[PDB]
C-alpha cells in the first residue's frame, strides 16, 4: 500500500553481507544450471522481483562475470518512484542486458519465462511483507525447472520479559481508535533491555516455488517454551532464517545472526496483560496467519501457565494490504 | 561534423522547411541528467534525425521549447531560460553560431514569431508578458502585459509587420495592431485557445486550436467562428497552412495523430504514424505533396498527402 | 534572512545549485519533473512513453534533498480544468509529483492558486495528505493582487475597472481562504505570498494578517534602480518587507536579472541590508522572543 | 462484504410495484429479442444475477409466460444462506428450467452466453450497492448483443434543512473513531421532518453494458441549486431513477416517485457545520464517486454560498468494500 522513501532504499543498500549472499547465491545456481561446454551459447533469463533503486540488479551482474556465465536480466519493481533511479541506471551503465518493469510482480505479463527469479521480499518475521502472496502471483512466468532466490524461509519466536518495552507499548495509545489496540499489533525494534525467556523455536515455513494443487498461506502453529526461571512474560520476540539457494543463507536469529547484517531488526508481538512465568513452567503460544483476498494478519494467543485473550482477532488492530 | 553533438535529444520540439528545402530541427531533452537542447539543420530531409548525417548541429545552454527561420541563415529560439536567441548559420552552412542570447522574459519562453519584414519578432511566455523585439539592435522594443495568464501561442500576420494574434490560458485570443495606443484588441468563454494559424491569402482569416481537440475558422473583420470541427481526441498544438494556391490545413495534437483538413475543415488524411505527441509540421517548398512531421517519440516522418 | 531561488529552468542540477549557493541563497525552488514534459496517463500510445520520467534521486545527497530543495508543481497539470481528459490526467499526475516529492524528503512543494476554482486541487492534495507516512510542508502560491487585476490597460474591447471594488480586491484571500477550509485547516498548508511592482490598498495586504505566510515570493521586475544601478524596493515595498521579517518568512528571489550590469546576488544584498537595518529588539523583547503565538495553560493559583 | 438476514428478503419480498415492473421489462424484452415465428424453437438464455431468496426468478418465469416465449434460466447468489433457499425452491418448484449457482456474478465462469442479464442490485443513491463494478465484472457472459434489464440508473441529489436529522448524525458520535466520522457517511433514511430547499438535480449515470474500450466507474458533479428561501443547509437527500426496459421504469424521486415502492428510502450526506443561506443564494455542491482495486467510496463539499471541508476524503469515515 505504500512506497519506501529513497533514503530508506539508500541505508540498507550499506548492508555489508546481505548483497555478497545474493551475488554467491546466484553464482552457485548459474554454474549448476549451465555446464562449461554451454558457457557461450545459453543465456540464462534473471528476473529480480522487487529491484529497488537496483543492487539485487548489481548482485547478479557480477555473479555472472564471476561464473562466467550469460544471463538476460529483467528488474521488476511496483514503486515508481524506485523506477527513476532503475531507468536512470539502465540508459547510462547498464543498457539492453537489463529490461526495467515497472509493475507489479502479481500483474506483470512477462514476455518469457525465467530460469531464475531473484527477491527481497522478507520482513523480520520473513513473511510479515507477504513474500508468500507476492511470489505466488509471479511463479507462473518461472520455467517448470527454474529456481526461486530465496528457496525457503522460517520465521522463529521466542518468550520475552521486559518492563521497559511493555511501557513503551502502552504508551503508544492513540485518540480515535481501541484504547488496547497497541497491543494487538507487532513492532520493529532493536530489542535490548530484555530477557529472552526459552531458546527461539520454527513457527511458520514458506517454500518457493509453491507446486502444490491448492495453495495456502494460512498457518497455525502451537509453540510450548521451557521456562527454568521465575519472570514476567511480556510479549514474543519474533526472527527469521532464509535459505537463498542450497547452504547459502541469511538469519536473524540471535545464535545464527548473520555477520553485520542490520537489514532486519527483530520483531514484538506484545500481549494486553503480563503474565506471571514460575520456574520450570512451560509458556505455550499459538499463532496464526490469516488471510482474505484484501489482507494478511497474524493472530495470537498464550494459552499456558495462563490464557491470554485472542490478539488481534479478524485483524481488528492491525493488518498488512494485499 | 564539428562543434555537432554526438546524441541528439528524445524530444523533437520543431521542424521547419526552409525555401531551398533544408530541414531545421529543435530538439530538447525532457528527461534523464541533463534538461538541455539542440539545433539541427538536414539538407537531406530524409537523414533525419541520423546526427551523423546532418549538415550541422549546435547545443543549447537550455530547452528549445519553439523555433522559427529568420531569413535564410537565422534561427530564433524561445528557450526555457527565459531567454530569445538567435542563431546563425555560418559563410559554409556548417556551424551554428550565437548572435544574442537575452533574457528577458522571467519564465520558459513557449512562442516566438518573426514579422512580415523578417526585422522584429514576436515572443510569448509563461511570465504572461508578449515582447517585440529588433534583430538588428538585439534590444526589446515593447513589453506588453495584456494576457492574465500564460501565453500559449503568437502568430506574426503574414503581411503586415504591425499585426499580429496571440491566445492564452487566461481564455483569450488577442487581435495585435500596434500602431493603437490600446493595441490589443479581444476576438461567450468557452474551451482554451491552444494553437493559432493565419490563413495564406485572406489577410483577415486565421484558424485556431483548442484544448479540446476542436479546429475553428475565423474572420476578424466579422469577428465570428461559424466554421468549426470535432478534429482530435485531444488539444490541438499546431496548425499549419500549406503552400498551394488553395491551401490544406495540417492539424497535430496531443492524442498523437496528424490530421489534413480543407477549406470546410473535412478532413483529407489522418496518419497514426508517431507513437508520442506530435509537436510540429512542415510542408516541403520543393514537393507540396509532401508534410513533414516531428514528435517526442524522435520520430521524422515524411507524409505523402493526397 | 533566510532566502531562496526560484528557477524554472535546471539544465544540470548540481551546476545550478552550485551557481544559487554560490550567491548566497540557502534553498533553491525548482520542477521536479521538466515543467514542459507533459505526460499521458489513460490513452495510448502516449501512455506507453519509455522512461525515465524525470531524473535521478542519486544526483543529490540526502541532507540536499531534505535542506536546499522545495519542489514545484508542473505548470501544465490544472486539476479543475474544464476539460474531464485534463482533470482526470492532472490528478495522476498531481499525485505522481507530490509522491516523488515525498519520495525524496523534500521540506516544501509549491503549488499555485491562480484561479477562483481550485476544489479538485484541494481534494488532491487532502488525499495525499491523508495517504502514506509522510509529513512535508505544502506552500500554496498565491498572489496579492490577481494578474487578471494588474494587466496593464491595452485591450481597446476589455478595458480595466477605474471604480474602486473594496471586497474584489480582496479575492486572492478568499482563494486561500476556500482553498484551506475544504482542505480543513492542515497545518501542512501554508501561504508563499507573491508581491508585485503595485501593492494593493492596505485592507488588502491586511487580509493576510493572522494567515499561515511560510514564503514571501519577490520577483526582480518589482525592484526599482539607484544612481550607482544597484536594485532597490519603494518605500512602500520597504515597509512590507519590515512586515514580513517580524513573522521570519523565507524569502524567494523569482524571475531573470533586470540589472544585467550589476551581479544577481545584488537582489539579495538588498534583502540583508533592509534586514541589518531594521529596529533593535526593546526590553519587552528581549525576554518574550521564543514564546511568539506559543499556547501556554493559564496556571492553578490557588 | 457482508450477507443480507432472511427477514430482509422476507419484508422487500412484499414490494407491490417492483417486482410487477421487473416483469413487465422482461415481457417487453422477450417480444422484442424473438418473434412470434421463433416461438417455439428460440430459446432466450436469462441470467438473474444477485438472485436472493428467487422473486426475480418467478418474474422471469411469470413474463415468458406471458410472452408466450421460451427460455433457460440462471440464479446466481453470493449469498450462501439465500442459496439454501434458492436451491429447496429448484428441486420442489421449478426443476431443470431454472439453473442454481452459488457464486459472485464477477468470479462465475458461465457454461453459455446470456440474451438477458437480469439484476437488481441498486442502493438509495443508484450505485451506493456497487452496481456498476458487479455488472462490469458479469458483462463478458452477455451476448454481443445481449441486453441488461436495468439498462441505465441515474442518482439525484437535493439540498436539505432539517435540524432535526442535523442532531441525530451529531448523536451518532461513538468511542473509538475520529469525533467527526458520523458527518462523513451517508445514512439510508425515511426523511419527514426536513425541508427541500431546491429541486432535486441529476448527479451521476451509469448504462449497462458499457462497451468502452477504457471502463471509468469514477465520477465527479458539480451542482448549482438556486434557493428562493432564507434556510439553513443540513445535508443532502439522495435519490434514483433506474430504466428497466425502455419506458419501464423505478424511481424514489418525490416528484417521479413509484407507487407504493417501499424497496428503497432516500438517503442522506450531511455536513459537519450547519450553512446558512439567504433568500436569491444558490447552493453549489461537489461530489465524488472514488475507487481503488478494494473498496469505492463517496467525497462530497459545499463551494458555495460558503465552503465547508471535503467530506470523507480517502473514504477515511466510510467505503462500500468490494
Ligand atoms: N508485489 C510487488 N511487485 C513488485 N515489486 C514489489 C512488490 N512487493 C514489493 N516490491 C518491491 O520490492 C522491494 C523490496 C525490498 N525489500 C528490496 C529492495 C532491493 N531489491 C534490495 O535488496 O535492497 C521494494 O522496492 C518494493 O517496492
Ligand atoms: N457480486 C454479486 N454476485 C452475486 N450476487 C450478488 C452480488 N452482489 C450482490 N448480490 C446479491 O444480489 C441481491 C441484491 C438484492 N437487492 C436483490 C434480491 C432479490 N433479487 C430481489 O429483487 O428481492 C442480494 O441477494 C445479494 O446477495
Ligand atoms: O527491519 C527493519 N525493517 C524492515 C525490513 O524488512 C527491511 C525493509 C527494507 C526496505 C527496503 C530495502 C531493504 C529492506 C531490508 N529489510 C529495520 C527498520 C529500521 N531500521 C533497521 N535497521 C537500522 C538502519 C540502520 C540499522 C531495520
Ligand atoms: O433503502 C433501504 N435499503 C437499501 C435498499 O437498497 C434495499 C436493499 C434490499 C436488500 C434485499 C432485497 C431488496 C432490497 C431493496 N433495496 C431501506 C432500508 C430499510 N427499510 C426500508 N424500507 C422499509 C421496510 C418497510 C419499509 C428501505
Amino acid at each position: 500500500m505504500d512506497n519506501l522513501e529513497s533514503q530508506t532504499y539508500e541505508v540498507f543498500e550499506k548492508d555489508p553481507i546481505k548483497y555478497s549472499q545474493y551475488q554467491q547465491a546466484i553464482y552457485k545456481c548459474l554454474l549448476d544450471r549451465v555446464p562449461e561446454e554451454e558457457k557461450d551459447t545459453n543465456v540464462q533469463v534473471l528476473m529480480v522481483l522487487g529491484a529497488g533503486r537496483g543492487p539485487l540488479v548489481n548482485a547478479s551482474l557480477r555473479a555472472a562475470k564471476q561464473a562466467d556465465r550469460r544471463i538476460k536480466l529483467y528488474a521488476v519493481e511496483k514503486n515508481p518512484n524506485a523506477v527513476v533511479t532503475l531507468e536512470n541506471w539502465q540508459f547510462e551503465e547498464w543498457g539492453s542486458q537489463v529490461t526495467v518493469v515497472s509493475s507489479d510482480m502479481r500483474e506483470w505479463v512477462a514476455p518469457e519465462k525465467a530460469d531464475i527469479i531473484v527477491s527481497e521480499l522478507l520482513g523480520s518475521f520473513a513473511d510479515n511483507e507477504l513474500s508468500p502472496e507476492c511470489l505466488d502471483g509471479a511463479q507462473h512466468f518461472l520455467k517448470d525447472d527454474g529456481v526461486s532466490i530465496p528457496g525457503e524461509y522460517t520465521s522463529f519466536l521466542a518468550p520475552i520479559s521486559s518492563s521497559k518495552l511493555y511501557n513503551e507499548v502502552r504508551a503508544c495509545r492513540e485518540k480515535d481508535r481501541d484504547p488496547e489496540a497497541q497491543f494487538e499489533m507487532p513492532y520493529v525494534v532493536r530489542l535490548h533491555n530484555f530477557h529472552q525467556l526459552s531458546a527461539p523455536q520454527p513457527c511458520f515455513t514458506f517454500s518457493h516455488p509453491n507446486r502444490d494443487p491448492m495453495i495456502d498461506n494460512n498457518r497455525y502453529c502451537t509453540l510450548e517454551f521451557p521456562v527454568e526461571v521465575n519472570t514476567v512474560l511480556h510479549g514474543f520476540a519474533g526472527y527469521f532464517e532464509t535459505v537463498l539457494y542450497q547452504d547459502i543463507t541469511l538469519s536473524i536469529r540471535p545464535e545464527t545472526h548473520s555477520p553485520g547484517m542490520f537489514s532486519w531488526f527483530p520483531i514484538l508481538f506484545p500481549i494486553k496483560q503480563p503474565i506471571t512465568v514460575r520456574e520450570g513452567q512451560t509458556i505455550c503460544v499459538r499463532f496464526w496467519r490469516c488471510s482474505n483476498s484484501k489482507k494478511v494478519w497474524y493472530e495470537w494467543a498464550v494459552t499456558a501457565p495462563v490464557c491470554s485473550a485472542i490478539h488481534n482477532p479478524t485483524g481488528r488492530s492491525y493488518t498488512i494490504g494485499l | 561534423p564539428p562543434n555537432a553533438p554526438a546524441c541528439m535529444e528524445r524530444q523533437l520540439e520543431a521542424a521547419r522547411y526552409r525555401s531551398d528545402g533544408a530541414l531545421l530541427l529543435g530538439a530538447s531533452s525532457l528527461s534523464g541528467r541533463c534538461w538541455a537542447g539542440s539545433l539541427w539543420l538536414f539538407k537531406d530531409p530524409c537523414a533525419a534525425p541520423n546526427e551523423g548525417f546532418c549538415s550541422a548541429g549546435v547545443q543549447t545552454e537550455a530547452g528549445v521549447a519553439d523555433l522559427t527561420w529568420v531569413g535564410e541563415r537565422g534561427i530564433l529560439v524561445a528557450s526555457d531560460s527565459g531567454a530569445v536567441e538567435l542563431w546563425e548559420l555560418d559563410e559554409n552552412e556548417t556551424l551554428i553560431v550565437s548572435k544574442f542570447c537575452k533574457y528577458e522574459h522571467d519564465d520558459i519562453v513557449s512562442t516566438v514569431s518573426v514579422l512580415s519584414s523578417g526585422t522584429q519578432a514576436v515572443s510569448g511566455s509563461k511570465d504572461i508578458c508578449i515582447k517585440v523585439w529588433d534583430l538588428a539592435q538585439q534590444v526589446v522594443l515593447s513589453s506588453y502585459r495584456a494576457h492574465a495568464a500564460q501565453v500559449t501561442c503568437v502568430a506574426a500576420s503574414p503581411h503586415k509587420d504591425s499585426v499580429f494574434l496571440s491566445c492564452s490560458e487566461d481564455n483569450r485570443i488577442l487581435l495585435w495592431d500596434t500602431r493603437c495606443p490600446k493595441p490589443a484588441s479581444q476576438i461567450a468563454p468557452g474551451y482554451l485557445p491552444t494553437s493559432l494559424a493565419w490563413h495564406p491569402q485572406q489577410s483577415e482569416v486565421f484558424v485556431f486550436g483548442d484544448e479540446n481537440g476542436t479546429v475553428s475558422l475565423v474572420d476578424t473583420k466579422s469577428t465570428s467562428c461559424v466554421l468549426s470541427s470535432a478534429v482530435h481526441s485531444q488539444c490541438v498544438t499546431g496548425l499549419v497552412f500549406s503552400p498551394h494556391s488553395v491551401p490544406f490545413l495540417a492539424s497535430l495534437s496531443e492524442d498523437c495523430s496528424l490530421a489534413v483538413l480543407d477549406s470546410s475543415l473535412s478532413e483529407l488524411f489522418r496518419s497514426q504514424a508517431h507513437r508520442d505527441f506530435v509537436r510540429d509540421a512542415t510542408w516541403s517548398p520543393l514537393n507540396h505533396s509532401l508534410l513533414t512531421t516531428v514528435g517526442w517519440d524522435h520520430q521524422v516522418v515524411h507524409h505523402v498527402v493526397p | 534572512v533566510s532566502s531562496g531561488r526560484d528557477l524554472n529552468c535546471v539544465p544540470e542540477i548540481a551546476d545550478t545549485l552550485g551557481a544559487v549557493a554560490k550567491q548566497g541563497f540557502d534553498f533553491l525552488c525548482m520542477p521536479v519533473f521538466h515543467p514542459r514534459f507533459k505526460r499521458e496517463f489513460i490513452q495510448e500510445p502516449a501512455k506507453n512513453r519509455p522512461g525515465p520520467q524525470t531524473r535521478s534521486d542519486l544526483l543529490l545527497s540526502g541532507r540536499d534533498w531534505n535542506t536546499l530543495i522545495v519542489g514545484k508543481l508542473s505548470p501544465w497539470i490544472r486539476p479543475d480544468s474544464k476539460v474531464e481528459k485534463i482533470r482526470r490526467n492532472s490528478e495522476a499526475a498531481m499525485l505522481q509529483e507530490l509522491n516523488f516529492g515525498a519520495y525524496l524528503g523534500l521540506p516544501a512543494f509549491l503549488l499555485p492558486l491562480n484561479q477562483e476554482d481550485n476544489t479538485n486541487l484541494a481534494r488532491v492534495l487532502t488525499n495525499h495528505i491523508h495517504t502514506g507516512h509522510h509529513s512535508s510542508m505544502f506552500w500554496m502560491r498565491v498572489p496579492l493582487v490577481a494578474p487578471e487585476d494588474l494587466r496593464d490597460d491595452i485591450i481597446e474591447n476589455a478595458p480595466t475597472t477605474h471604480t474602486e471594488e473594496y471586497s474584489g480586491e480582496e479575492k486572492t484571500w478568499m482563494w486561500w481562504h476556500n482553498f484551506r477550509t475544504l482542505c480543513d485547516y492542515s497545518k501542512r498548508i501554508a501561504v508563499a505570498l507573491e508581491i508585485g511592482a503595485d501593492l494593493p490598498s492596505n485592507h488588502v495586504i491586511d487580509r493576510w494578517l493572522g494567515e499561515p505566510i511560510k514564503a514571501a515570493i519577490l520577483p526582480t521586475s518589482i525592484f526599482l534602480t539607484n544612481k550607482k544601478g544597484f536594485p532597490v524596493l519603494s518605500k512602500m515595498h520597504q515597509r512590507l518587507i519590515f512586515r514580513l521579517l517580524k513573522l521570519e518568512v523565507q524569502f524567494i528571489i523569482t524571475g531573470t536579472n533586470h540589472h544585467s550590469e550589476k551581479e544577481f546576488c545584488s537582489y539579495l544584498q538588498y534583502l540583508e541590508y533592509l534586514s541589518q537595518n531594521r529596529p533593535p529588539p526593546n526590553a519587552y523583547e528581549l525576554f518574550a522572543k521564543g514564546y511568539e503565538d506559543y499556547l501556554q495553560s493559564p496556571l492553578q493559583p490557588l
